[PDB]
C-alpha cells in the first residue's frame, strides 16, 4: 500500500500474481435430447473445450430481449 | 430462363395432319405452317423465402 508504481516499479517489489482465468467447466448436456447427463447418480461435470460448446449452444439458442431474467 | 418453339409438338401435329415428315429437313419442320395453332416451351426456376438457418461451429 506504499509503493507508488505508476512511473515505474521498484526493483526489488515482487508482483502478487499474474491474473489469469480459471479452468472454464460446466455441468455437461446432450443435444439430441436436450438434458442435463447423470453420471453415477450425480451430474457429470465436463471442462474447457466440451464446456464452451455446451455454453454456445446455450447462446445461440435462446432470443434476445425475450426473457425478463436476462 | 429460356423461351423456344416446342419442336416435338409442332412434329406431332404435322404427323397427325399426314404431311410426310421425312422428305423435310429441320429448317422446314420449324417453319411449316400450322393453321391458327402455336406451340412454345420454357424453363423457369421459382425462388423461395428462408425459414431454416443450418450452423456449423468448429470448436
Amino acid at each position: 500500500s506504499t509503493i507508488f508504481p505508476f512511473i515505474g516499479v521498484p526493483e526489488d517489489y515482487i508482483l502478487p500474481k499474474t491474473e489469469e482465468l480459471p479452468i472454464f467447466r460446466e455441468v455437461a448436456w446432450d443435444f439430441e435430447k436436450d438434458e442435463p447427463i447423470l453420471e453415477k447418480g450425480d451430474f457429470k461435470i465436463i471442462e474447457k473445450k466440451e464446456a464452451l460448446k455446451v455454453w454456445i449452444y446455450k447462446c445461440i439458442k435462446t432470443n434476445r430481449y425475450e426473457h425478463e431474467i436476462y | 430462363s429460356t423461351v423456344e418453339i416446342d419442336f416435338e409438338a409442332q412434329k406431332s401435329y404435322l404427323k397427325s395432319k399426314g404431311v410426310d415428315l421425312s422428305y423435310m429437313t429441320l429448317q422446314e419442320i420449324k417453319e411449316a405452317n400450322t393453321g391458327s395453332k402455336v406451340f412454345l416451351k420454357a424453363k423457369i426456376k421459382v425462388l423461395d423465402a428462408m425459414e431454416d438457418i443450418d450452423l456449423s461451429i468448429e470448436i
